[PDB]
């Protein structure tokens, strides 16, 4: 049973930085089998992929959001963290941490196990 | 009572029968690794055999009196039994029904019962002479259908000396042995494939050995082919990360190729009008072709028949026709003759297979089979895979024919006269030519190979549509165009590939590797060493708990030992100090190492000398008031040895 | 490929001889540098007051600001020569992804060809040159023969004028003119090094020859040498054991010949480099540590 | 970029509905790597289809996937009130990146 | 003390020993012993194996001679330096520094 | 082979049938009938200068 739990702050003013963190239980991120990605769902709009990290530290970011984004991983604590800066009314969304299977464990390029989601609100 | 202890340097035996004296000889064989963990049984389940067994016993009472080897240890399978009688030794390979706890009872007659209930269907017999404290050592190997036994007896005060085991007996018994048991405190160890450096003294005795894979110092000794090492840094073998898995990625193709209708055709085409069939979008099992026609063997060019099931092709072509036997040699690249010039031409760069078989019973008639024809006359040679089915009158002479045959106006086609009484060179032969198209466009014909999962970010063996290799697969940002299936680099090695099922582009990177250097003071000073992993970051230094995922088998604990990161690589086992000394052992990029006082190996930034502020000023001069007469030595080579080579004697002897 | 390795074992000690020759060359390079630059028993330093009879040594004396402590002219020279591979650390990421394809160094490394760093760093060599310069301008030629004996720089120049057969009153009565001429000549050297783009041709030639030899060695891996393919994996996946062994033997013989050619050319070029280094060490002894009477 | 998906689709019980998802020639028309996700309200998205037309273990066979040209399609046969969610399409866009659809609101009458 | 002269001697001895040890290489032949090849095989196949051995041993001789020529050039440069030092340091007093 | 055969003082062990040297050439052999050890030496040879 693989579980993903988010604990980041959900109240961030504009021109600040997010500090979202997602811990994983039931699996070792240090195994390198999966990628670990952050996906945002704004209200009204559809899902948006922000980026992904791998145990070795390699990352792949959404080209539009690449400038102001950083995704890191701690294998010691079995978690990965998202930092989105230049926060603006566009950034208020439900943020999920999700396990991505890159064909290494069966399913090819499928986001299978999703986190509960944290509502990040942007206001002064 | 199973305990565990250390084998030290025991268990070395003579690898062969060749006499050698005052030499160092390197041998790769099944040896008991130095300082291995052996099991001490003070005693009964049956122990495994593995690749080979080292057996030791310090007993004096002669209670241990033989061994049992086999797989099932029952009458279902043959089993080897060795019994050391008080006067002789008897070895048998009968099918014994061994007891669960066999042992030899004495009551003086020594009963062979209580070991086995029965000995049926015997197949071998052998009798010979029977085999402080007296340590007795044996090595049992089962290779090449041969059971080899080496042995030795040593007086002791497992000692830490050296004692080689002479070949005691060799038995030509081809039996399976995976388990063994002793017959009534003994030590049992297991052999591994190892390279040893053995020292033969003047009398021919092996008096010392070096286990190359034991540790960095032993690897240095094996590389230098010496038992002593001078102070310095030595480039030993390179570390390589070994692949964990093997992956196969083939296109999803379900249909079976219709080769049976190619081979099992009622009538074949004439060679001038040879039949061509296209094979595509199917799974091709080439091992079943042997069942369709009674041909003796394939004749393949650029490929081997037994490999055809591991490959994928864009398209396959099957060309079928009939010729006579003495023309079968013409169906080959770079050939000349009537068939090759005017009927069927293979390309010079042909990759494929030719299958020809005698068809006298089907293509011959008592009156002569005239249905099969060949072109005899043509103005020019055919191009490869070009078909000419014209029937125009051939104009050999300058006089025109006007479409009517005659003298110098021959009809271009002539008929074979296949008859059952002809010799084999004139009998009909049915020919099928398989032409393979490799690489380029996506494959549509593949062998019966099951596709695994596509594993990324790990060092794996990979097989993409027959393109094999080893490396790490990652997502690629190379902008492959839709028609492009793989990418190459300067060395003409594939570095990118399109996955046949997902159609994504994958980068292929070599698995982690690099050079290894061993830093040592003289072995006359210490056995401690440091290890430099050249041009690698200390974070990427190979740490491999498993012995099959890295080539250097010895392990120096990276985190455990001192770790320093120089621009020449990661140094493990030397402590970095902030003092500066004159360079002793050069590491590189200003870093040197030395064995210094507890004494250990220390790394340091080398010193260029002491600073000297010169008391310069506008009007100050230093003048010497005395002098020293100095005498110094300079040594210069002038000549070297003059050598002569008898070229013929060196190359050819006499 | 283990099949290829087992076949290559049958050719004896050719690989070990090649490795030994390359190791000899590598050690000789550090020996060359040490013989040229480590000609000083102490790291001499000038006093903080930098007046030497009006001669301006500022562009050749060390610049304490920069991390390398190089002089201005040494900075110009260092920027004038572009090295192909320094021998320092290369991590995963520089040879992964789309960056390997645009770099020949990654292909060289992936095919077993690496560069070792020099024992002496550039900073250490600059320290040696600054010690030599400080010794020369503070003590003349005395530090080459024993302890550095300080002497005023104008008086040292008077000594040197005597060395070429000119009376020293000529130096003393023309001291300002001689200092100005030297300052202008140094400025011309600096301007020429700043402006002209190909002054250091010989060093660039050494670098280019090494890079070309390595690139030729890498490109030789795409030769078939009479085999069906230049790729061992294709041969092993397309052919059975015996015919694959034949093709692999052809590839082994060709690649062994290419390695032997590379090592032989390296030995010859190393001998030429060693002769140049011996000349440089002689010039350091006889032109820097003393005044020479040898014409030209 | 985004994959053009209809804002909402509707259907009656027992009938199949086809949801489309159109991308460019470099994401949907370049790979067999189309995924479908279902979002019930107050929950996290759940993968229902991967690799265009493959079913994750424990997914009902009534959710069929297909691809034609630069468009992907999800077919729901035997529609019921259980299939009342928001349906998103995802495609691998190359270079390790992904593009998601706008989302379709399925309503059951 | 006399490291350079010992190095010259050692290099010569090592080159000769390597040349001798190269005679145990098979170079792709069935055997490194010509007598075994000639006693085990007929004329044509023995000729093939012998050609392999000949090519390998010829290459080893060529490598030895090339390395000898290069080392001889180095030794000649050292000898020319020694003769210059005999002329200028023993037969006269030198002004050349060092 | 070809050479001169002499009595050998090499201490062959009973299981050993021949001896080899550095160049992997047989330099000692056990006689199959008498079981004695014989040294094998190359026949006399040498360079000639005019
Ligand atoms: C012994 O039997 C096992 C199967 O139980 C087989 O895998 C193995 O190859 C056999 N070994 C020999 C030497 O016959
Ligand atoms: C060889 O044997 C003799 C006795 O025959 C003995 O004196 C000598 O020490 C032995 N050689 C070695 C190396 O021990
Ligand atoms: C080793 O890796 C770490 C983390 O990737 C990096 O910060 C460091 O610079 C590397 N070592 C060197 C010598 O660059
Ligand atoms: C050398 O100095 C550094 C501080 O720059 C310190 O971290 C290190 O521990 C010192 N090493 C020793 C051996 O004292
Ligand atoms: C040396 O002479 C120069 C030039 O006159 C002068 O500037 C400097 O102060 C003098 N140094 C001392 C220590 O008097
Ligand atoms: C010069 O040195 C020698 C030996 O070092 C010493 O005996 C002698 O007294 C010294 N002469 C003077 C004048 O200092
Ligand atoms: C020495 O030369 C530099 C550069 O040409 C110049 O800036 C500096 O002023 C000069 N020093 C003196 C004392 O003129």
């Amino acid at each position: 049973q693989v579980q993903l739990v988010q604990s980041g702050p959900g109240l961030v003013k504009p021109s600040q930085t997010l500090s979202l963190t997602c811990s994983v239980s039931g699996d070792s991120i240090s195994s390198g089998t999966y990628y670990w990605s952050w996906i945002r769902l704004p209200a009204g709009q559809g899902l948006e992929w922000i980026g992904r990290v791998h145990s070795s530290g390699s990352t792949s970011y959404n080209p539009s959001l690449k400038s102001r984004v950083t995704i890191s991983v701690d294998t010691s604590k079995n978690n990965f963290s998202l930092k989105l800066s230049s926060v603006t009314a566009a950034d208020t969304a439900v943020y999920y941490c999700v396990r991505l299977d890159n064909c290494s464990a069966g399913y090819c390029h499928a986001f299978d196990i999703w986190g509960q989601g944290t509502m990040v609100t942007v206001s002064s | 009572t199973q305990s565990y202890t250390n084998s030290f340097t025991r268990g070395v035996y003579y690898p062969d029968k060749v006499f050698r004296s005052s030499v160092l000889h390197s041998t790769q064989d099944l040896f008991l690794p130095f300082f291995s963990n052996v099991t001490w049984f003070h005693a009964n389940p049956v122990l495994p055999f593995n690749d080979g067994v080292y057996f030791a016993s310090t007993e004096k009472s002669n209670i241990i009196r033989g061994w049992i080897f086999g797989t099932t240890l029952d009458s279902k399978t043959q089993s080897l039994l060795i019994v050391n009688n008080a006067t002789n030794v008897v070895i048998k390979v009968c099918e014994f029904q061994f007891c669960n706890d066999p042992f030899l009872d004495v009551y003086w007659m020594e009963s062979e019962f209580r070991v086995y209930s029965s000995a049926n269907n015997c197949t071998f017999e052998y009798v010979s002479q029977p085999f402080f404290k007296n340590l007795r050592e044996f090595v049992f190997k089962n290779i090449d259908g041969y059971f080899k036994i080496y042995s030795k007896h040593t007086p002791i005060n497992l000692p830490q000396g050296f004692s080689a085991l002479e070949p005691l007996v060799d038995l030509p018994i081809g039996i399976n042995i995976t388990r063994f048991q002793t017959l009534l405190a003994y030590y049992v160890g297991y052999l591994q494939p190892r390279t040893f450096l053995l020292k033969y003294n003047e009398n021919g005795t092996i008096t010392d050995a070096v286990d190359c894979a034991l540790d960095p110092l032993s690897e240095t000794k094996c590389t230098l082919k010496s038992f002593t090492v001078e102070k310095g840094i030595y480039q030993t073998s390179n570390f390589r990360v070994q692949p964990t898995e093997s992956i196969v990625r083939f296109p999803n193709i379900t249909n079976l190729c219709p080769f049976d209708e190619v081979f099992n055709a009622t009538r074949f085409a004439s060679v001038y009008a040879w039949n061509r069939k296209r094979i595509s979008n199917c799974v091709a099992d080439y091992s079943v072709l042997y069942n369709f026609a009674p041909f003796f063997a394939f004749k393949c060019y650029g490929v081997s028949p037994t490999k055809l099931n591991d490959l994928c092709f864009t398209n396959v072509y099957a060309d079928s026709f009939v010729i006579r036997g003495n023309e079968v040699s013409q169906i080959a690249p770079g050939q000349t003759g009537n068939i090759a010039d005017y009927n069927y031409k293979l390309p010079d760069d042909f990759t494929g297979c030719v299958i020809a078989w005698n068809s006298n019973k089907l293509d011959s008639k008592v009156g002569g089979n005239y249905n099969y024809q060949y072109r005899l006359f043509r103005k020019s040679n055919l191009k490869p895979f070009e078909r000419d089915i014209s029937t125009e009158i051939y104009q050999a002479g300058n006089k025109p024919c006007n479409g009517v045959a005659g003298f110098n106006c021959y009809f271009p086609l002539r008929s074979y006269g296949f008859r059952p009484t002809y010799g084999v060179g004139h009998q009909p032969y049915r020919v099928v030519v398989l032409s393979f198209e490799l690489l380029h466009a996506p494959a549509t014909v593949c062998g019966p190979k099951k596709s695994t999962n596509l594993v990324k970010n790990k060092c794996v063996n990979f097989n993409f549509n027959g393109l094999t290799g080893t490396g790490v697969l990652t997502e690629s940002n190379k902008k492959f165009l839709p028609f492009q299936q793989f990418g190459r680099d300067i060395a003409d090695t594939t570095d990118a590939v399109r996955d046949p099922q997902t159609l994504e582009i994958l980068d292929i990177t070599p698995c982690s590797f690099g050079g290894v250097s061993v830093i040592t003071p003289g072995t006359n000073t210490s056995n401690q060493v440091a290890v430099l992993y050249q041009g690698v970051n200390c974070t990427e230094v190979p740490v491999a708990i498993h012995a099959d995922q890295l080539t250097p088998t010895w392990r120096v604990y990276s985190t455990g030992s001192n770790v320093f990161q120089t621009r020449a690589g990661c140094l493990i086992g030397a402590e970095y100090v902030n003092n500066s000394y004159e360079c002793d052992i050069p590491i590189g990029a200003g870093i040197c190492a030395s064995y210094q006082t507890s004494q250990s190996i220390i790394a340091y930034t080398m010193s260029l000398g002491a600073e000297n502020l010169v008391a310069y000023s506008n009007n100050s001069i230093a003048i010497p008031t005395n002098f020293t007469i100095s005498v110094t030595t300079e040594i210069l080579p002038v000549s070297m040895t003059k050598t002569s080579v008898d070229c013929t004697m060196y190359i050819c002897g006499d | 490929s283990t099949e290829c390795s087992n076949l290559l074992l049958q050719y004896g000690s050719f690989c070990t001889q090649l490795k030994r020759a390359l190791t000899g060359i590598a050690v000789e390079q550090d020996k060359n540098t040490q013989e040229v630059f480590a000609q000083v028993k102490q790291i001499y330093k000038t006093p903080p007051i930098k007046y030497f009879g009006g001669f301006n040594f500022s562009q050749i004396l060390p610049d304490p600001s920069k991390p390398s402590k190089r002089s201005f002219i040494e900075d110009l020279l260092f920027n004038k020569v572009t090295l192909a591979d320094a021998g320092f650390i290369k991590q995963y990421g520089d040879c992964l992804g789309d960056i390997a394809a645009r770099d020949l160094i990654c292909a060289q490394k992936f095919n077993g060809l690496t560069v070792l760093p020099p024992l002496l760093t550039d900073e250490m060599i600059a320290q040696y040159t600054s010690a030599l310069l400080a010794g020369t301008i503070t003590s003349g030629w005395t530090f080459g023969a024993g302890a550095a004996l300080q002497i005023p720089f104008a008086m040292q120049m008077a000594y040197r004028f005597n060395g070429i057969g000119v009376t020293q009153n000529v130096l003393y009565e023309n001291q300002k003119l001689i200092a100005n001429q030297f300052n202008s000549a140094i400025g011309k050297i600096q301007d020429s090094l700043s402006s002209t783009a190909s002054a250091l041709g010989k060093l660039q030639d050494v670098v280019n020859h090494n890079a070309q030899a390595l690139n030729t060695l890498v490109k030789q891996l795409s030769s078939k040498f009479g085999a069906i393919s230049s790729v061992l994996n294709d041969i092993l996946s397309r052919l059975d054991k015996v015919e694959a062994e034949v093709q692999i033997d052809r590839l082994i013989t060709g690649r062994l010949q290419s390695l032997q050619t590379y090592v032989t050319q390296q030995l010859i070029r190393a001998a030429e480099i060693r002769a140049s280094a011996n000349l440089a060490a002689t010039k350091m002894s006889e032109c820097v540590l003393g005044q020479s009477k040898r014409v030209d | 970029s985004v994959l053009t998906q209809p804002a909402s689709v509707s259907g009656s019980p027992g009938q199949s509905i086809t949801i489309s998802c159109t991308g460019t020639s470099s994401d949907v028309g370049s790979y067999n790597l189309v995924s479908w996700y279902q979002q019930h309200p107050g929950k996290a998205p759940k993968v229902m289809i991967y690799e265009v037309s493959k079913w994750p273990s424990g997914v009902s066979n009534r959710f069929s996937g297909s691809k034609s040209g630069n468009t992907a399609s999800l077919t729901i046969s035997g529609l019921q009130a259980e299939d009342e969610a928001d349906y998103y399409c995802c495609s691998y866009a190359g270079s390790g990146t992904y593009v998601f659809g706008t989302g379709t609101k399925v309503t059951v009458l």
